[PDB]
């Protein structure tokens, strides 16, 4: 049978693995398909956590699978309008960008950092960036 | 919910020798000390209630108050036991008696029964030990009526002079209509039969 | 290692037991809680947290983090350390 | 804590749960946690004494039932087959309510709908705030928030309601609940 253990904590193995590891057991489906379910939402979890612990919030409603966004209550503006940062789950990577109240994407702009660090500080960089981009946005669109 | 059952009698010289020896055989013993009461629907409408049978008892858990001191109804954690008639034409096997239950907190339940519309009828007590075999009990218990309603600890008052203990055995399948699991609960009480019957003889009774 | 004040303050089961068969009992036990105090500056109010430990990992919430005005929970103690360490910026 | 309890009847609040809920998650950042259903059956024996059980789903192992108006215990759900299979007691009469609660911020709220056999849709909404549990200062950030989550509608309609108090449970008692059901029939 399939045994999933965890690089940190190798004592004691996270709820989710050993959820996993009991539905692997039931070979109602192959090993595959829940391993990559586990890996989408270990990522989505483990990111939670820290940017909860930096004052955003998982957003839900504005964007579909290959994304998990964040904001800030802040970061709405006028018309409904608001700046979300958004990583794909398949690239990991970091997008900057703003939709309308109707859900439209008006503004991209993809920004890297460190792979893996996945630290407060890094949400910290991440929020400072964007609000750059608001600045920089704006007066774009005042002239 | 569906109960399958057998029973055997034991007299008083032999019930010690069952005891100590079915410790012998099958899991050890669980001290088991029940008060049960009665109750009765007063409309007694003759047509299609079926009153005679189908009225309801209850019980609970007494197993250190009444010896502290004076017995508290309230005090104790109540449940309500539904019991049917048992089934005929099972001459030959093991027998099956159809049992609803459910656990009741946080009111009065005398008071509850009364005024669904039920009313007082009988108060016996059970004491004795019961076993385990795997998802299938045994207990051994006596009759023991109370010295007064709600008796104390000290009376204890029996029934008969020859005091005979009575052999029940305990299997339940939740789902009546599944023959896999009513065949499983047959042949783990034929098994546990078996072995009983080296020990003692019982067999299949009605209700 | 950064000279943060705190206290332990675990309370076994193991410490209560009346007999032997209790203490079988207390060593079987399921879950346990463990209380933290942290004072992280003398003039700061103290931050404590209770860690929760379960034999067969069913919480998902390992560490209970209670603060004034706020409460979080964290699943690994290296997030717990850095929420510290968030706690107090201007000597991170 | 303290929580509200509010309730509204009009036929624009029957349409008004799944896009209120929306709306909610999408504009506010709500948290969905576990959906809320809660049962009422009332019937009544040959003799005409009543009696209704009600089982909130949350704490569905403590099932709360009444006999007439007077005189309830908490019971396990295998009582009420118990009681259809004596048959001495007539036949049932169903309401349910059906929605799910979320957390908002400082807040939780539940917002569901109540209705029989999928009849009708009128809302039922329940906010605990997490807080100064001093009743007179909860009721206005309760009814301030209320308004605002929810104001699209709220120029257009009033509710009625039990109003809110301050009580240790997060979620509310059940036999408060059952006069809720009984106040609405």
């Amino acid at each position: 049978r399939l045994v999933l253990s965890s690089s940190a904590s190798p004592l004691s193995p996270p709820r989710h693995l050993r959820a996993a590891e009991k539905n692997i057991a039931l070979n109602t489906q192959p090993p595959a398909q829940i391993l990559n379910r586990l890996y989408f939402f270990c990522i989505q979890t483990q990111l939670l956590e820290v940017a909860q612990c930096a004052e955003l919030h998982a957003v839900q409603g504005y964007y579909s699978f290959p994304y998990l966004t964040f904001s800030k209550g802040k970061w709405r503006k006028d018309g409904d309008s608001l700046w979300v940062l958004a990583y794909n789950v398949e690239s990991n990577s970091w997008s900057v960008r703003l939709l309308n109240a109707a859900g439209q994407t008006l503004y991209t702009q993809d920004v890297h950092t460190t792979k893996g660090t996945l630290s407060i500080e890094s949400f910290s960089r991440l929020s400072y960036l964007l609000e750059v981009q608001i600045l920089l946005f704006n007066v774009q669109t005042a002239c | 919910m569906q109960e399958l059952y057998l029973l055997g009698v034991v007299p008083s010289r032999r019930f010690e020798a069952v005891v100590n020896s079915l410790s012998k055989t099958l899991d050890g013993p669980k001290t088991i000390l029940e008060f049960w009461v009665v109750y009765r629907p007063k409309d007694v409408p003759p047509n299609l209630p079926r009153q005679p049978d189908s009225w309801l008892r209850l019980c609970s858990n007494i197993e250190s108050h009444d010896e502290t001191d004076t017995e508290w109804s309230k005090n104790t954690q109540w449940s309500m036991y539904l019991e049917g008639n048992s089934e005929p034409k099972r001459e030959d096997k093991c027998g099956i008696r159809p049992v609803n239950r459910a656990k009741l907190t946080n009111g009065s339940v005398t008071e509850f029964v009364e005024k669904m519309g039920y009313e007082f009828s009988h108060e016996y007590i059970i004491q004795g030990l019961e076993y385990f075999f795997f998802d299938t009990t045994v207990r051994i218990y006596q009759t023991l009526i109370p010295s007064q309603q709600r008796s104390i600890k000290p009376p204890f008052h029996p029934m008969n002079e020859e005091q005979p203990w009575i052999l029940h055995v305990y299997t339940h399948v939740a789902d009546a209509s599944n023959q896999v699991a009513m065949a499983k609960a047959e042949a783990n009480l034929t098994k546990v039969k078996t072995l009983l019957s080296a020990f003692c003889d019982l067999k299949n009774v009605r209700l | 290692q950064r000279d943060i004040s705190f206290k332990f303050m675990p309370n076994y089961p193991w410490e209560k037991a009346k007999d032997f068969l209790e203490l079988e009992n207390s060593l079987s036990i399921n879950r346990l809680s463990i209380s933290w105090r942290i004072m992280v500056s003398n003039f700061e109010p103290a931050i404590f947290i209770q860690h929760t430990p379960t034999l067969h990992g069913t919480d998902k919430s390992v560490w209970r983090c209670k603060d004034q005005y706020s409460s979080n929970q964290f699943s690994s103690l290296k997030n717990v350390c850095q929420y510290i360490e968030h706690h107090i910026n201007s000597l991170s | 804590p303290v929580h509200g309890v509010i309730y509204y009847s009009s036929p624009s609040m029957a349409t008004f749960l799944s896009p209120a809920q929306d709306n909610l998650v999408r504009t506010y950042f709500a948290q969905h946690l576990k959906k809320w259903v809660v049962q009422y059956k009332l019937y009544r024996n040959a003799v005409t004494p009543k009696t209704l059980e009600f089982l909130k789903q949350n704490i569905n192992p403590s099932m709360l039932a009444c006999v007439d108006e007077a005189t309830m215990i908490d019971a396990e759900p295998e009582l009420e087959d118990i009681i259809v299979r004596t048959k001495l007691w007539n036949f049932r009469q169903s309401f349910t309510i059906e929605g799910s609660i979320y957390e908002v911020g400082s807040f939780k709220v539940a917002i569901a709908n109540v209705l029989q056999k999928s009849v009708w849709k009128g809302i039922l909404f329940h906010v605990t705030y997490d807080g100064t549990e001093s009743v007179d200062l909860a009721r206005p950030i309760i009814q301030e928030f209320f308004l605002k989550c929810f104001l699209q509608n709220n120029k257009s309609v009033t509710p009625v309601y039990e109003s809110f108090f301050n009580q240790p449970r997060h979620s509310l008692d059940s036999k408060l609940l059952l006069q809720l059901f009984k106040q609405r029939i």
